RNA sequence: GGACUUUUACUUUGAAAAAAUUAGAGUGUUCAAAGCAGGCGUAUUGCUCGAAUAUAUUAGCAUGGAAUAAUAGAAUAGGACG
RNA sequence: GGAUAGUGGCCUACCAUGGUUUCAACGGGUAACGGGGAAUAAGGGUUCGAUUCCGGAGAGGGAGCCUGAGAAACGGCUACCACAUCCAAGGAAGGCAGCAGGCGCGCAAAUUACCCAAUCCUAAUUCAGGGAGGUAGUGACAAUAAAUAACGAUACAGGGCGGUCUUGUAAUUGGAAUGAGUACAAUGUAAAUACCUUAACGAGGAACAAUUGGAGGGCAAGUCUGGUGCCAGCAGCCGCGGUAAUUCCAGCUCCAAUAGCGUAUAUUAAAGUUGUUGCAGUUAAAAAGCUCGUAGUUGAACUUUGGGCCCGGUUGGCCG
């Protein structure tokens, strides 16, 4: 079985100079995940429709219950 | 010399020549004008599918004496109509007239083949479906 | 938007296609270099006159026109190389006659047949393809190797493969552990 | 097509940049600067391609980012950067130093230097002007222009450069017999010093090379640059010395070494 | 001539053919060891010169 | 540098010349279509060959040839050298 | 002169009367984007290129324009035409010839899935973003390699010359092998999937059971049996069927190609039936009734030949 490989110089340049997939792949890296691509693509646009904070705005919308 | 210029400086005179005289093809005319496209139902497509209207029973042409059993169908591409056989022993049956086929040529570039005067196609499937595997009976008709 | 991964066919076939004469032939190669499909006999006609074209067309060139030399040398090289011209022809006036029959005698079912070890060109074609027979430990189940006349020397069966053994075989382990 | 093409497709990428054809769809466009575009190399390549020292294009950059990289000088952290002929690649790390020339074949090789030899480099005069307040200059192969020159440098000759600082201390000269370098065409990296030359008023004058193997070859003017004088030349060659071997001669001595 | 003819007969004798079924048989070769048993069956033991080959005669 | 040059066709060689394609070299993708890889030791900290060649051919450029086929030149001498 | 970034009838003013054309202008057609190129292999040719690279054009049809370095941009705006959505009837919003996916059209063409790991690109920029691109699915588009079997023993039988050499035809046998599949595992991958490795399984005819055409000629393979009876049907073409059908419908046996094979349309060779190479024209298709004659094509012969000296090149011989 050909490959090949890499040692470092220390554990602290591998975990820097290495890909993240690999240092999971190992266990030396979480592997906390992220929400999908699309799902947060989605969340792009939704939040570009809105211009601001966004916090001064549920006040009308909670305030228009009298209208 | 027989005719063709032989001059070194003729060639302009020689490829209108050929030019000219390569109408004489009928494949090359053919290919040329167009007929394919405006005549030739068929918009020069491989095959056709079309609506049909009638069941015919065709004279056969002599020294033959049969009854060749074709469909007169409406083309709906194009709407023109054409009368094409349905090949193999019965196959009559399975056209139920006012069903949907497809019309594939005779090889013979028009040309009707055989004894059945007029007829340049034939049909492939009713009801879109596989004529000669309804005549073996690998599939069925469906409902309509 | 990617490059266009190139290809290319292996096998022409011939204008007339009821010839008896040239059929019967046809079949007798087959079932005696224990080809499967006539095709792999079309294939081998069309290396052969693609190569033929390729030296013909050089033989008319000035004798010793310098592309001529070094495609030739080259040419005549790869043939010797696999063992299929002679190398008391190695002038290449003997590569327009090439035979087909010499390319299939330079296979690797035919060796595996010819140095006995098969009994059978078929049985030959068999272990080939199952597992059996390499070079060095490169197992090979394409029966259609090429043998370069060099690692000609070097057939015995792979290592694993019981037949020059490994293990008994699947068959075999129950076929009597089967009590 | 509305203004600046920014992409490049593979096949469209110099040959000379031995690029393999199935890596995806795209070659790295090289950037902006001294040299042009169809005439340079980038760092991306000579870094993954040519000195297999990173593995992915991510890498590269991770690597150009600590300023181990410099050429001709300055870091030069481009990664797309049009790294050209003749220019001087140092490397903080592994204190190796290269100069880009090319092969007999047209690409550029690799070709370790001195670290002495690293502080020059040369370049051919493309144009000789006035300028600003009457002080004349000189602009050459580089990309780089040098104020006061001497009022002997003319066009198309060469020049030797401390790079430490601008202004060059040597200028050889487009005369009859000097050693030139050829770079243009596919006569590229054959060399030979000078037969003559045609001048053809009105555009492309043509010069007559003879390599030191009694072998002669034509070229266009823009294409050829003096290096020196016969048999001495002002940087490290290449091996070959581009002296054009012919397709049996290199096959016969590539035979030649035929035991291990 | 004519464009009307009947249509009853269609399928007529298809339709009358007393249709023997097939018959099961041993599960012949594929290509190698097919198109080798026919180079068998051609090429090692001629099995006719009363006159020339024939490849199915019948009769014969 | 100056002063002045009858016009053409043809043929030679060469430069200019994108890649893929194609023809084609090398390399044993387990074969092959392919790919431009790969091959070597001390396989412990490296050694090393490549990534050819050909191809454009009409037109333009450059160069040798002076047959073939044209054009022009001195006749009211308003000719040629000085 | 104006305008442009700038040359220019680009535009204006004045003036003139020029400019292309049988060496085909001008107009028409194109089921026309151009090119690198593809198919067909004596050669010369013939035919195709929407389509992975290059160039151009466009974003429903036009026109106009803001920003800007760069757009007459359209996943920018403005207007008109056509299409067309939401509504509280007051109004507002839309531009898939991007990715998928949908309707229609049709002979005719796949998932509304995953990732920035690779290849590259952009930004303030090592980090973010990228339906560019890459993964898988769908996928007999085309292209490569090539399983569906291999050895026995025996038994009458031939032939070698029943014995001992197998030709093998055998309707009981025989122990061997293996992947198609299945699946620990590792590898593979961004994470998966397949492929490469490989434990456990996993073949005797009920199988892991090859097909598609054809069997009068061209054209390879039966004047076998049954049926039908110019009916039904076959038949590219020649021709078969009107009661023993070598052709139809079938059973049987056989041939060709074989994971492929048939059909329709086009195209190329064959085609020396487009003929420059290379056709034919008395009678088979074809010399104007006749002469003149412009364009065009073509157009006799003759001008430094011959002789002498030199240099040094490249094969190959006798030698090595
Ligand atoms: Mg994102
Ligand atoms: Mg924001
Ligand atoms: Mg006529
Ligand atoms: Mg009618
Ligand atoms: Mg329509
Ligand atoms: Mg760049
Ligand atoms: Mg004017
Ligand atoms: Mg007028
Ligand atoms: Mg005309
Ligand atoms: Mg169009
Ligand atoms: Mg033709
Ligand atoms: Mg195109
Ligand atoms: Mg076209
Ligand atoms: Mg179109
Ligand atoms: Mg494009
Ligand atoms: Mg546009
Ligand atoms: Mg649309
Ligand atoms: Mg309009
Ligand atoms: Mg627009
Ligand atoms: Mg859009
Ligand atoms: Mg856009
Ligand atoms: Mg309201
Ligand atoms: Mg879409
Ligand atoms: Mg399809
Ligand atoms: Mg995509
Ligand atoms: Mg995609
Ligand atoms: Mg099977
Ligand atoms: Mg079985
Ligand atoms: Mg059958
Ligand atoms: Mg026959
Ligand atoms: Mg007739
Ligand atoms: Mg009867
Ligand atoms: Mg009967
Ligand atoms: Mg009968
Ligand atoms: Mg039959
Ligand atoms: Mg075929
Ligand atoms: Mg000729
Ligand atoms: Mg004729
Ligand atoms: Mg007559
Ligand atoms: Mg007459
Ligand atoms: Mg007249
Ligand atoms: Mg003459």
């Amino acid at each position: 079985s050909v490959g090949f490989g890499l040692v470092y110089n220390s554990v602290a340049e591998a975990k820097k100079f290495e890909p993240t997939y690999r240092l999971v792949r190992y266990g030396l890296a979480e592997k906390v995940e992220k929400a999908s691509r699309q799902q947060r693509k989605q969340k792009k646009n939704r939040d570009k429709k809105i211009f601001g904070t966004g916090k001064r705005l549920a006040k009308k919308v909670a305030r228009r219950n009298a209208d | 010399g027989k005719g063709k210029p032989r001059g070194l400086n003729s060639a302009r005179k020689l490829r209108v020549h050929r030019r000219n005289n390569r109408w004489a093809e009928n494949n090359y005319k053919k290919r040329l004008l167009g007929t394919a496209f405006k005549s030739s139902p068929f918009g020069g497509s491989s095959h056709a599918k079309g609506i049909v209207l009638e069941k015919l029973g065709i004279e056969s042409k002599q020294p033959n004496s049969a009854i060749r059993k074709c469909v007169r169908v409406q083309l709906i591409k194009n709407g023109k109509k054409v009368t094409a056989f349905v090949p193999n022993d019965g196959c009559l049956n399975f056209v139920d007239e006012n069903d949907e086929v497809l019309l594939a040529g005779f090889g013979r570039k028009g040309k009707a083949k055989g004894d059945i005067p007029g007829v340049r196609f034939k049909v492939v499937k009713v009801s879109g479906v596989s004529l000669l595997a309804l005549w073996k009976e690998k599939k069925e008709k469906p409902r309509s | 938007p990617r490059a266009p991964r190139t290809y290319s066919k292996t096998y022409s076939t011939p204008k007339r296609p009821y010839e008896s004469s040239r059929l019967d032939a046809e079949l007798k190669l087959a079932g005696e270099f224990g080809l499967k499909n006539k095709k792999e006999i079309y294939r081998i006609s069309f290396q052969l006159s693609k190569i033929r074209r390729a030296a013909r067309d050089l033989l008319t060139r000035d004798e010793k026109d310098p592309k001529r030399l070094f495609e030739g040398n080259a040419l005549i090289r790869r043939l010797v190389r696999v063992g299929v011209l002679s190398e008391d022809k190695k002038k290449l006036d003997y590569v327009l006659a090439l035979k087909v029959e010499d390319f299939l005698e330079r296979r690797l079912q035919t060796q595996v047949y010819k140095l006995g070890l098969a009994k059978s060109v078929h049985h030959a074609r068999v272990l080939i393809t199952q597992r059996h027979i390499a070079v060095g430990k490169q197992i090979v189940n394409i029966p259609s190797f090429m043998v370069r006349l060099d690692s000609e020397k070097h057939i015995d069966f792979a290592p694993t493969s019981p037949f020059g053994g490994a293990r008994p075989g699947r068959v075999a382990r129950r076929n009597a552990a089967r009590k | 097509a509305r203004g600046p093409k920014k992409h490049l497709k593979r096949l469209a990428a110099p040959h000379h940049w031995l690029l393999d054809k199935l890596s995806g769809c795209y070659a790295p466009r090289p950037s902006a600067g001294p040299h042009k575009l169809r005439e340079s190399l980038p760092l991306i390549v000579f870094l993954r391609n040519r000195l297999k020292y990173a593995l992915n294009g991510r890498e590269v950059k991770a690597i150009l980012m600590q300023r181990h990289v410099k050429v001709d000088g300055k870091v030069r952290t481009d990664t797309t950067y049009p790294a050209g002929f003749m220019d001087v690649i140092t490397l903080d790390a592994t204190n190796e130093n290269f100069r880009l020339v090319y092969d007999v074949k047209g690409r550029f090789a690799v070709h370790r230097i001195t670290d002495e030899e690293a502080s020059y480099k040369l370049g051919k005069v493309k144009k000789v002007q006035l300028g600003k307040k009457g002080v004349p200059y000189v602009v050459t192969h580089d990309g780089r222009t040098i104020r006061y020159p001497d009022p002997n440098i003319k066009v198309n000759d060469t020049v030797k450069i401390d790079l430490a600082s601008g202004k060059i201390t040597d200028f050889i000269k487009f005369d009859a017999g000097k050693l030139v370098y050829v770079t243009g065409g596919r006569n590229l990296g054959r060399i030979g010093t000078i037969v003559h030359k045609e001048r053809h008023d009105g555009g492309f004058d043509l010069v007559h090379i003879k390599d030191s193997l009694d072998n002669t070859f034509v070229t266009r003017l823009n294409n050829v640059f003096v290096i020196g004088e016969q048999g001495k030349p002002y940087i490290s060659l290449p091996k070959g010395k581009g002296i054009k071997l012919s397709i049996a001669e290199e096959r016969d001595r590539r035979r030649a070494q035929q035991g291990l | 001539a004519k464009v009307h003819g009947s249509l009853a007969r269609a399928g007529k004798v298809k339709s009358q053919t007393p249709k023997v079924e097939k018959t099961e048989k041993p599960k012949k070769p594929k290509g190698r060891a097919y198109k080798r048993l026919l180079y068998t069956r051609r090429f090692v033991n001629v099995t006719l010169v009363n006159g020339k080959r024939r490849m199915n005669p019948g009769p014969s």
